[PDB]
RNA sequence: AUUGACGGAAGGGCACCACCAGGAGUGGAGCCUGCGGCUUAAUUUGACUCAACACGGGAAACCUCACCCGGCCCGGACACGGACAGGAUUGACAGAUUGAUAGCUCUUUCUCGAUUCCGUGGGUGGUGGUGCAUGGCCGUUCUUAGUUGGUGGAGCGAUUUGUCUGGUUAAUUCCGAUAACGAACGAGACUCUGGCAUGCUAACUAGUUACGCGACCCCCGAGCGGUCGGCGUCCCCCAACUUCUUAGAGGGACAAGUGGCGUUCAGCCACCCGAGAUUGAGCAAUAACAGGUCUGUGAUGCCCUUAGAUGUCCGGGGCUGCACGCGCGCUACACUGACUGGCUCAGCGUGUGCCUACCCUACGCCGGCAGGCGCGGGUAACCCGUUGAACCCCAUUCGUGAUGGGGAUCGGGGAUUGCAAUUAUUCCCCAUGAACGAGGAAUUCCCAGUAAGUGCGGGUCAUAAGCUUGCGUUGAUUAAGUCCCUGCCCUUUGUACACAC
């Protein structure tokens, strides 16, 4: 099926929004992050939240995705 | 001195592992030669039958399991350094058997 | 009166819960109807792990 | 029901000695296992104390093929003066307390 | 010593020895709020500890009852002659305690009361004792003649997977009544809380949370200390 | 403060049982026995001062379980 | 006017309990077994489309047993009254009698010693009735994706938005649009299991590798030669180690990386590196159904019966009866085979029992076989056991013939279990040698270690598997789609329906 369902896209978008100065776009740093920061109870969780987090980060680059707020607002003086 | 050997036996792996680590970190502690903990092949007691209490239905049967696992441990020690290796706090669900060089 | 032979057997087992000689269950040595395993399995052991 | 009287006394010389009776639910078990050396068959077990039960001299459970009875107030003292025994003489369960 | 059996017959007879002592003590202990027992094995002696809420009539009348309860539980089992002691101790909290709420239903249902005011009052006790959810469901000749079922609900209750088996403990209890038996169900989904015992320890498997960031006050130019 | 909170007391029990049990700890100041009012025995509680907040502190994880008098004790704070 | 249900309405979606492409079949034959019918003393009975019919764990010789024939027993508490140490009343050897060595009944008299007997009330027991009085459990709708609050928007409410045009997903799974926002149950997550680790922890109840001893083979004189499930290094170094085995802790996979499509969103397709880019199950919502079970229960209401008993025990019979009609299956119709011999490989898992009698078996000796007699191991990684399984593989015979295919039916004999084998329990030997030449109309189940072939354990079990439940072994054809058929779910639409035409 592939789609991750709305626990792993909710707790991807707080990890992001509280924690965007420590991700990059690795999903093994990334995964070791998450293991940090959240209280995931397992380790398939983990790896999904993880790589949608990997992929979220590949994704702020390019421009702001809907439905996250972070300090990048205030460089965007334009 | 003999070749004391205890052997534990539960159902579930938690209690079982942390008495195993109890009883050798205890006998490290008063340098003994610890042959470590030896693991038998777990045995799966396994009784399949049908789910309804009368004879009609879909034909569906309920598995129930029940694992043992097993554990040695083997001390070269006199019995009176033994007998205070053991008797510290051992979980419920645990029970050893002392097996002294002979039945 | 108790004449009659009861060594092996229906007539000589029963549960050993409600007496009753069908559907008992000899594994292991529990000696119980089928139901009442089904019943006390949680108490004696025996989860239901697939 | 009929039984001799040496087995009626030798139950109720049990029973007062300790203050419960168990029993299993099979009338054809030839001997009782706390009773066998006076050979008492398990039915006058349970007849003599359902002949106590229904005059209010016993309390009874019943659990997986097993009764269980315990010796009321009153049977006490009916037993105590049934057996003729001196009124100083205790059941185990009642009095028998631990400082 | 003569006595040796396999370990596969010896586990199942310890369980089958729990099961039967648990059903005798449901039984002979109902109306003194029984919720279970645990078998302590110790070298001198075998104690049964029996969880109760009301453990001073388990206790009896100086000790009375529960030497009672020692005796037929030694005389039926086979134990050693003073070697089994039996102990009462209560139960914590008993609104976090299925079996106990059900015996609780099941007795004031015995007595004259109506079944909606004790199952509500029944429910409001369980979730004033901290429980995160609750459902109680009666079900028997309620009104009239013909069978229904009347079930009550308040908060969370999870019904599938594996954490049904830590995070919700039920019982299921009957009620001879005059016009027939009333089945009582009751399910309580047990509060989360580290390193108690008022419930699971876990986390339910699904509940991420996230650890609020520390204030990081950042700098302007580098500086250094030479402690 | 010195709080001690036992619970699942027998009705057997008095002051001065207690007062031996806590005894080999040290030295109380104020013993309180919850008894029945307009009736001589305990309700199951006792309120314990042991004069020193330490030993008390001691004792809770001491006489913990315990089975006295065929009644399990719970000591708490 | 609203919610449900229905339409021999109109659009979308899903499913090998639906189809398409196919595989193996079933339906045809013989037999095993369950159901109906018929017969009978009785042929106990529940259930009838899926959700009845190798189902009641239901493979019934006795028991089980509920059915039929016949005969004992009270295991009728307790209360009241009567009779009673001048005996209330229990047992009983002989003759008859009986199926009986039931003192069951009769003659005969002994014995027992307050426990009983007899009336009234009241118990108790019941595989008796009612599952359309019920508890629990189970099945089904439905394992499909469905269900519901808080606040806010919309109305006198009932109701409704959330819960959606669309895309996507196994999924009301998400993304997006947006009077909704944020959530809960179900799905997912979770638990067990399969696949990986020359990394960690260890092991005479698992082994490997070296070393030593021994047997055998070549050889010229041969050898850091080859074979060894032969022995030993467990008397503590006089050897180390964990690859194989076991099982603990961690790690590891996330659509993560690269292209392409897609609203550059959720996602989908291909590929690299990888052990693995969809392992298989368990659990499983709100509501229901006069679904099944009173024959699982010291779960249970009411009714029935209760001493010439529907309690209970014993003896015998029956469930198995036989013109016939169905259902689950087993063996086959042969040469891609049968027969004879030879050679080589498994994995689950069970094993001496409270009452309880009944275990798995190595080795030796008799017998042609089933079997018998000795003697030892095992309460089990210790013994059976390196589980020498079958199909398969290698050679021989046969030769397209109802044949050396098939093994029904039937005759004679020998053993085992049991207290008892006839209406053949099962097993073995010789003999007989039926239909059946690939099965009409219909119809089932299934997509990867899958179908199918092939054996082995468990349950039942004193005796026993053509059943079921698991296990390995050899191992594919076809497909990566659709709504045509059969059913489900959603939306619009009509209703004189709300116990749903
Ligand atoms: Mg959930
Ligand atoms: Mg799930
Ligand atoms: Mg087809
Ligand atoms: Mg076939
Ligand atoms: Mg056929
Ligand atoms: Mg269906
Ligand atoms: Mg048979
Ligand atoms: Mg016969
Ligand atoms: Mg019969
Ligand atoms: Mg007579
Ligand atoms: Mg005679
Ligand atoms: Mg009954
Ligand atoms: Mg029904
Ligand atoms: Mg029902
Ligand atoms: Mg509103
Ligand atoms: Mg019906
Ligand atoms: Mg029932
Ligand atoms: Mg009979
Ligand atoms: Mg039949
Ligand atoms: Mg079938
Ligand atoms: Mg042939
Ligand atoms: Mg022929
Ligand atoms: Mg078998
Ligand atoms: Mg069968
Ligand atoms: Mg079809």
């Amino acid at each position: 099926g592939r789609v991750r369902t709305k626990t792993v896209k909710k707790a991807a978008r707080v990890i992001i929004e509280k924690y965007y100065t420590r991700l990059g776009n690795d999903f093994h740093t990334n995964k070791r992050v998450c293991e940090e920061i959240a209280i995931i109870p397992s380790k398939k969780l983990r790896n999904k939240i993880a790589g949608y987090v990997t992929h979220l980060m590949k994704r702020i680059q390019r421009g702001p995705v809907r439905g996250i707020s972070i300090k990048l607002q205030e460089e965007e003086r334009e | 001195i003999h070749r004391i050997r205890i052997t534990l036996t539960s159902r579930n792996v938690k209690s079982l592992e942390k008495v195993c680590a109890d009883l050798i970190r205890g006998a490290k502690e008063k340098n003994l030669k610890v042959k470590g903990p030896v693991r038998m092949p777990t045995k799966t007691l396994r009784i399949t039958t049908r789910k309804t209490p009368c004879g009609e239905g879909s034909k569906t049967w309920d598995r129930f399991q029940m694992r043992i696992h097993k554990r040695l441990i083997d001390l070269h020690s006199p019995s009176e350094i033994v007998k205070q290796i053991t008797s510290i706090s051992i979980e419920p669900g645990v029970e050893v058997e002392v097996t002294i060089a002979d039945a | 009166y108790w004449s009659h032979p009861r060594k092996f057997g229906q007539g000589s087992r029963s549960c050993r819960v409600c007496s009753n000689r069908h559907g008992l269950i000899r594994k292991y040595g529990l000696n119980m109807c089928r139901q009442c395993f089904r019943q006390y399995a949680k108490d004696i052991g025996f989860i239901k792990l697939d | 029901m009929l039984m001799p009287k040496k087995n009626r006394i030798a139950i109720y010389e049990l029973l007062f000695k300790e203050g419960v009776m168990v029993a299993k639910k099979d009338v054809h078990m030839p001997k009782h296992p706390e009773l066998a050396d006076k050979n008492v068959p398990n039915l006058h077990v349970m007849k003599a104390m359902q002949s106590l039960k229904s005059r209010g001299y016993v309390k009874e459970q019943f659990a997986w093929r097993h009764f269980y009875w315990y010796l009321t107030n009153e049977g006490i003292q009916y037993l105590r003066d049934y057996l003729h025994l001196p009124p100083e003489i205790v059941p185990a369960t009642l009095r028998r307390s631990r400082p | 010593m003569a006595v040796q059996i396999s370990k596969k017959r010896k586990f199942v007879a310890d369980g089958i020895f729990k099961a039967e002592l648990n059903e005798f003590l449901t039984r002979e202990l109902a109306e003194d709020g029984y919720s279970g027992v645990e078998v302590r094995v110790t070298p001198t002696r075998t104690e049964i500890i029996i969880l109760a809420t009301r453990t001073q009539n388990v206790l009896g009348e100086k000790g009375r009852r529960i030497r009672e309860l020692t005796a037929v539980v030694q005389k039926r089992f086979g134990f050693p002659e003073g070697s089994v002691e039996l102990y009462a101790e209560k139960v914590a909290t008993r609104g976090l305690c299925a079996i106990a709420q059900a015996e609780s239903l099941r007795y004031k249902l015995l007595g004259g009361l109506a079944v909606r005011r004790a199952c509500y009052g029944v429910l409001r006790f369980i979730m004033e004792s901290g429980a995160k959810g609750c459902e109680v469901v009666v079900s028997g000749k309620l009104r009239g003649q013909r069978a229904k079922s009347m079930k009550f609900v308040d908060g969370l209750m999870i019904h599938s997977g594996d954490p049904v088996n830590y995070y919700v403990d039920t019982a299921v209890r009957h009620v001879l009544l005059r016009q027939g038996v009333l089945g009582i169900k009751v399910k309580i989904m047990l509060p989360w809380d580290p390193t108690g015992k008022i419930g699971p320890k876990k986390p339910l498997p699904d509940h991420v949370s996230i650890v609020e960031p520390k204030d990081e006050i950042l700098p302007t130019t580098p500086i250094s200390e030479q402690k | 403060n010195a709080t001690i909170r036992v619970t699942n007391l027998s009705e057997d029990t008095r002051e001065t049982d207690l007062q031996e049990l806590f005894r080999p700890f040290g030295s109380i100041s104020r013993i309180y026995l919850a008894k029945d009012k307009t009736t001589g025995q305990s309700k199951g509680f006792a309120f314990i001062s042991f004069h020193r907040r330490e030993d008390a502190a001691r004792a809770i994880a001491g006489v913990s379980g315990f089975g006295y008098d065929h009644l399990i004790l719970n000591v708490e704070w």
